């Protein structure tokens, strides 16, 4: 369980450079848009940002499911490490006046 | 026993998928910065001609 | 480390009941934007998926 | 009775301005005028004719105190903008329960505005 | 013209009462008898006081409130304290037996015996101002009287006057502490009734302003008293603008209009800035930028709930003092340029700001400093839908076994209520949720 | 206003609402004469709720002292303060009942039961809007427990609405002085059951392990036993009588103390206790009182609350103190010994604050509680009295007043349902639901 | 029995409990009954009215 949580920051903290990369891609283009309009004709460059966004939106979703499943595991350590104590107390109940 | 066979798979996947989309990203902004540098070549190129 | 993170219970009788306020124009806007409510809840803060985003 | 109108001075009595601040008494901003004379509508000590109709209204007034108005009272502010198309009809629906509030006197007469 | 007229009900209600009365009475001048200090004409003027007060034929001004409760002792305090000839006999009113914490009683039993002889001292009080502008309704959801007796107030009270604002200050309970097991009942069932009869509320908890009155005002075992200061003051900057002049001025419509944006969410957060003791005033800076930053802060709003778990909607913005217009809009663009501060996508501009000229006023033996400048805050946001499912919470894990509800049966309201209630609420509830969602296509 | 009317049963009622009209006397300021002495404007504002008013300035108890037996009657009259009392409240029979709850109930108390309806209709009638009837009687009498249950049957009929309590003084089993205590106390507990509104279980072995540990007295008389008891009643209703910073009353503490109205049996307790030395080596602070009120050796009750989960709880503060601190405790109390409280009532505890503090002291605070640990007494009275009436042992005496023999059985049964559903109670789980909402 | 099913089935079929009409007349407490004072109209509308 310990492991998790430094597992569950170290992808989130990958989550932002994602968004971060969003912001970027989508500041240049406005940028693009300066260009006056003898340059403002399209070119393949143009194509290869919209390829950017896309990738970024699709990596977004293998980053947002790599903590969806990283959850829900996470809970059932919980429990079952809830529980393990719970029991443990029951059975160390009759040995109080022993060593232990 | 159930829940740690599951954990140790499911931790090495985090791990691996966290590298190579990190990877990924680096290597769509390398080459898509490329051309526009190989844009601004031409608009230098054809400014030499004019 | 605790490891909290959950929902307060409620009762199974009161669920399923629809909204009073419908907002959106058409339920074709709705949809979407609910599933993309759905995506951020591992990322989003405090309870019922209504935070800012972590980190 | 009636509330008349008195025309450039209605301005005066009206009854914000008269600091009745509550629902008040509608008035009657046009007056006809009658051909000829009245006929006779009732006995001596104002017992109607057997031929004159009557109204079947109550012969009381209609006051609801305390202990007769209904347990659930709709709101005079009905605003169905954003409402969804059953949420607007059982708004309406409890707007519309109880009639006997609408005709009081002292009841309640909600405007509805927007739809859904 | 401008006219409030209060309608504090219950045992909060009173003591709420009375300290925002002895803070408009030091604020406008008047002594505990309820004259001016020397035997001035009243050919003079200084007739702001006519927001509150009301003139008499000897020179006397009389309170525009009606304390209601019933219980006796509470107000029998009031008729009995320093500020007994100040207030008029029959508007003080008392009942004989109270709720008892039981929201059935004070609404179908007890408060319809004492509803005309209240509604009759405020249509009275109606008569007597001029340009009515509003209702100030203060009370609490857990006590029986305050809830039961209020809610049904204020659905007579829709009937009677169809269109004038009926504000809602409240006592909200507090996610931990509590003084009563009953309370989620009358918590639960005073709102699904006051939800289509109701304008706006700044719900407060206690717990919050226990925490800030420990953390900032240093006093380690403050009382209600201090919490009621507290009151009084976010009172007494809301109807500043209506007593004294201001560079830009704010009516109690205004605010009630750009903080609602659909009908059924009427729930804003207060915030008060600064609230620090003289110790600490004599070390820092009091500015502008200072004060706005204190009133975002988690750890300043009087409601236990972070605005960081939800989305603002709507900004009420009340400075007060010695403040400028130039900082007032740095200081709100520093806010707006912050991420840790995010709004919704409707609403780009979400701020309505009003200043005023005179500082507040400081009470002998209170708590604060006396400081130049302040700030009240208004804030509409869906970071408080977390308190109604924790109400909803507690009230679902008490009516699973069926608790408690054989006092509100017996007494003689049906169960089915209690279920209607509670599936408005959780209906409330995913409305918080849909417009707190974002639309991108 | 809001009055209160005192029924006074048995030699044990007239003994402890002896001590209990000496406290509140000397709260209001009351001369032995009956007139008013004190200083402060409070001690005589709501003197109504208890007293009433007589020529030359005096005030009557509102107290109604029913005895089958004229030798009592002479003690209290003779006593301290003997004299208030109005004579012709006290009301009296001329042949006991030989602690037989049969006679008290079925025989004997059938006359005097007459004449007390009509002295607790005058006073009943005295006042403009009474609250209710406060009943001090012990289980294990003839009269109390006998005719006492016959007057309370009555007065539930012909007042429903009013509030009625009851401190019964409940057998303790560890020690006894009478053998057919069991046969009362079972008869009596159904009648409890039936037409009560609350009920507060107070216990003479506890009253002394509390004198002999707390307090260090050498010699613990009936009169300390009296005197504790009577400050939780006066604790109970001090709020009603005095204003304070959140107010509070026996209505109020009913609604939020009863959850279903079968469960309301409550332990009481009172919070400042101490010594000489104790006294000199403890500050009398909020922590300390919560922890004296939540330490068990202080219960007045036979019932150890660690082997049972607190249902609700109740505080009544007195004096004037910081609401912080009171919340802050019980906060902490609530969230420390977690497993103790059940799970399906969140916030279990209920508060007050009244401003007056008792006479001789700064502080106090008072302790109203029904946990589940309470039907240890009744499964203990079920023992008992299943090795009694087994053998149909001394059952000639109850069965010659005329009564059948299957008023012992349903008496057993009804009481034995009662002790089931508080177990029902006591294993329930909260975050589940069934058999309610399947519509 | 089953007490948290009866305890449950008590409370969900029955019936309220009608209170008679009170009113207070004063500014402080003063309940009266409201069906005998004249306030309510009662004999107007009973009986054989004018005949
Ligand atoms: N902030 C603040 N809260 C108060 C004050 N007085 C009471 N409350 C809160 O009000 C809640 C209960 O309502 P009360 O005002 O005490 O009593 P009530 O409104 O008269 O209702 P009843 O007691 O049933 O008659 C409690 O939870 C208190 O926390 C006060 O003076 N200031
Ligand atoms: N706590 C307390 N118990 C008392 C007092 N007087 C009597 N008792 C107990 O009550 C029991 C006897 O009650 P009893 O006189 O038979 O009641 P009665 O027959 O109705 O008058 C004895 O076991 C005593 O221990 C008292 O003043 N205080
Ligand atoms: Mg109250």
């Amino acid at each position: 369980l310990r492991l998790l949580l430094r597992q569950r920051e170290a992808t989130d903290r990958r989550l932002s450079e994602v968004r971060k990369g969003l912001l970027i891609n989508q500041q240049s283009v406005k940028l693009r848009g300066y260009r006056p309009k003898c340059e403002k004709i399209p070119d393949k460059a143009d194509s290869l940002l919209v390829w950017e966004k896309k990738e970024l939106k699709s990596m977004k979703r293998k980053m947002e499911k790599d903590m969806e499943i990283s959850e829900d595991l996470l809970k059932a350590l919980a429990s079952c490490r809830d529980t393990l104590d719970f029991y443990c107390q029951e059975r160390l109940q009759a040995v109080e006046l022993m060593n232990q | 026993k159930r829940l740690l066979m599951e954990s140790k798979d499911i931790l090495t996947e985090m791990a691996k998928n966290e590298v190579d989309i990190q990877n990924q990203q680096q290597e769509i902004s390398n080459r898509v910065c490329s051309s526009l540098a190989q844009k601004m070549r031409e608009t230098l190129e054809l400014k030499e001609r004019m | 480390p605790p490891v909290k993170l959950d929902a307060l219970w409620h009762m199974p009788h009161f669920k399923k009941v629809a909204s009073h306020l419908a907002t959106f124009p058409t339920e074709a806007d709705r949809q979407r934007a609910l599933k993309a409510h759905k995506e951020e809840y591992a990322v989003r803060q405090g309870t019922l998926r209504m935070g800012n985003y972590t980190h | 009775a009636t509330n008349y109108s008195a025309n450039q001075y209605e301005k005066a009595y009206l009854p914000t301005y008269l600091q009745n601040w509550s629902p008040a008494r509608p008035t009657k901003e046009k007056i006809a005028a009658h051909e000829g004379y009245t006929q006779i509508i009732a006995n001596d000590r104002g017992h109607l004719l057997p031929s004159v109709p009557r109204s079947k209204a109550s012969p009381w007034g209609s006051f609801m105190g305390t202990w007769q108005m209904p347990l659930k009272i709709p709101p005079a502010k009905v605003t169905l903008t954003a409402r969804t198309t059953t949420a607007a009809d059982n708004l309406t629906k409890w707007i519309h329960k109880n009639p006997d509030l609408l005709n009081a006197c002292n009841g309640l007469r909600p405007e509805i505005s927007g739809k859904p | 013209m401008r006219e409030c007229i209060s309608i504090h009900v219950g045992q909060a209600g009173v003591q709420i009462g009375n300290a925002c009365w002895e803070l408009y009475c030091l604020e406008h001048g008047i002594q505990p008898d309820g004259q001016m200090p020397s035997d001035k004409t009243i050919g003079g003027g200084d007739d702001s006081f006519n927001t509150f007060f009301s003139e008499t034929g000897a020179g006397k001004h009389v309170p525009r409130a009606v304390f209601v409760d019933l219980e006796p002792t509470v107000v029998d305090e009031v008729r009995t304290g320093t500020y007994r000839q100040l207030f008029h006999p029959e508007q003080l009113i008392t009942g004989k037996e109270d709720a008892a914490n039981n929201y059935a009683r004070g609404h179908y039993t007890i408060g319809k015996e004492i509803v005309d002889l209240v509604l009759d001292r405020i249509r009275k009080l109606a008569d007597l101002c001029t340009g009515l502008q509003g209702f100030l309704i203060f009370h609490s959801f857990g006590g029986g009287t305050g809830s039961g007796f209020a809610s049904l107030l204020m659905e007579r009270l829709s009937v009677d006057y169809g269109k004038k604002s009926k504000l809602e200050f409240a006592i909200y309970p507090a996610p931990q502490v509590s003084t009563a097991v009953v309370e989620p009942y009358n918590s639960i069932l005073t709102t699904h009734t006051t939800l289509e009869h109701s304008d706006c509320a700044f719900m407060v908890d206690n717990e919050a302003i226990y925490d800030i009155c420990r953390r900032n005002l240093d006093i380690e075992r403050p009382t209600y008293t201090n919490l009621n200061r507290l009151i009084g003051q976010i009172v007494s900057s809301i109807t500043a603008s209506l007593r004294f002049d201001g560079a830009l001025n704010v009516d109690l419509t205004e605010f009630q209009t750009n903080l609602v944006p659909y009908p059924r969410i009427h729930f804003p957060l207060a915030t008060y800035a600064p609230v620090i003791s003289a110790e600490k005033a004599y070390h820092e800076q009091l500015s502008v930028a200072e004060i706005t930053n204190a009133c975002f802060e988690p750890a300043n709003q009087m409601v236990k709930c972070d605005p960081r778990h939800g989305k603002y909607m709507a900004c009420c913005m009340l400075y007060r003092g010695d403040v400028v217009p130039k900082d007032v809009n740095a200081a709100i663009a520093t806010i707006k340029t912050k991420r840790t501060i995010q709004f919704v996508d409707w609403c780009p501009t979400g701020f309505k700001v009003g200043i005023n000229y005179q500082p507040p006023t400081v009470v002998p033996g209170g708590d604060l400093a006396k400081v130049q400048r302040a700030v009240c805050m208004l804030s509409n946001t869906t970071a408080i839908a977390e308190a109604w499912a924790r109400l909803d919470h507690k009230f679902d894990l008490m009516y699973a076994k069926r608790a408690f509800v054989h006092w509100y049966v017996g007494e003689g309201m049906e169960e089915g209520e209690f279920s209607e209630a509670r599936e408005d609420l959780a209906a409330l509830e995913k409305d918080y949720e849909e417009v707190g969602v974002d639309s991108v296509e | 206003m809001r009055e209160i009317v005192h029924l006074q049963a048995g030699q044990c009622g007239n003994q402890i609402g002896a001590k209990f009209w000496e406290v509140i006397s000397d709260e209001h300021g009351i001369d032995p004469t009956g007139t008013y002495h004190g200083d402060s404007d409070l001690q005589l504002e709501r003197i109504n709720v208890y007293y009433n008013e007589a020529t030359g300035g005096k005030y009557v108890p509102r107290a109604v002292l029913v005895d089958l037996e004229p030798g009592t009657m002479d003690s209290v009259r003779s006593g301290p303060f003997g004299q208030i009392f109005r004579p012709d409240n006290f009301v009296f029979g001329q042949s006991g009942a030989g602690n037989n709850w049969a006679k008290g109930h079925y025989t004997e108390g059938a006359e005097l039961v007459d004449s007390v309806l009509d002295v607790v209709r005058k006073e009943a009638e005295s006042c403009d809007c009474l609250q209710g009837f406060q009943l001090t009687h012990s289980l294990g009498g003839g009269t109390g427990s006998g005719m006492g249950t016959l007057l309370i049957s009555k007065i539930r009929e012909e007042y429903p609405d009013r509030i009625m309590n009851t401190f019964s003084v409940v057998p303790s089993p560890k020690v006894s002085d009478t053998v057919v205590e069991p046969y009362n106390a079972t008869l009596s507990v159904h009648q409890l059951v039936e037409n009560t509104d609350e009920t507060y279980c107070i216990d003479n072995e506890a009253l002394y392990d509390i004198c002999f540990r707390t307090l260090k007295l050498t010699t613990p008389t009936y009169g300390d036993l009296n005197h504790l008891v009577s400050a939780t009643m006066s604790g109970v209703t001090t709020c009603l009588r005095f204003p304070g910073q959140l107010n509070a009353d026996l209505r109020k503490l009913a609604v939020n103390m009863v959850p279903f109205p079968r469960l309301h049996f409550f332990m009481p307790g009172f919070a400042p206790l101490t010594s000489r030395g104790s006294q000199q080596y403890r500050a009398l602070t909020v922590p300390e009182l919560t922890q004296q009120m939540f330490d068990a050796k202080n219960m007045m009750a036979a019932c150890d609350p660690r082997h049972g989960r607190y249902l609700t709880v109740a505080a009544v503060f007195r004096g004037r103190m910081s609401m912080k601190e009171v919340d802050e405790q019980m906060l902490n109390v609530q969230n420390k010994n977690s497993s103790y409280f059940v799970e399906w009532i969140p916030n279990n505890v209920k508060t007050a604050v009244c401003d007056i503090p008792p006479r001789g002291l700064k502080m106090s605070a008072t302790f109203i509680g029904n946990s589940t640990a309470i039907q240890e007494l009744f499964k203990r009275i079920s023992e008992q009295f299943t090795a009694m009436f087994r053998r149909k042992a001394f059952l000639h005496w109850y069965t010659g007043e005329g009564m059948d023999e299957m008023e012992f059985t349903e008496a057993e049964s009804n009481m034995n349902d009662l002790v089931s559903e508080y177990q029902q109670y006591q294993d329930a789980t909260a975050e589940e639901e069934g058999e309610f909402e399947e519509e | 029995k089953n007490f948290i099913n009866t305890n449950a089935a008590d409370v969900i079929m029955g019936v309220a409990k009608k209170p008679k009409p009170i009113y207070v007349d004063k500014r402080t407490g003063d309940k009266h009954d409201l069906e005998t004072s004249g306030l309510f109209p009662k004999y107007i509308n009973k009986k054989d009215y004018g005949i």
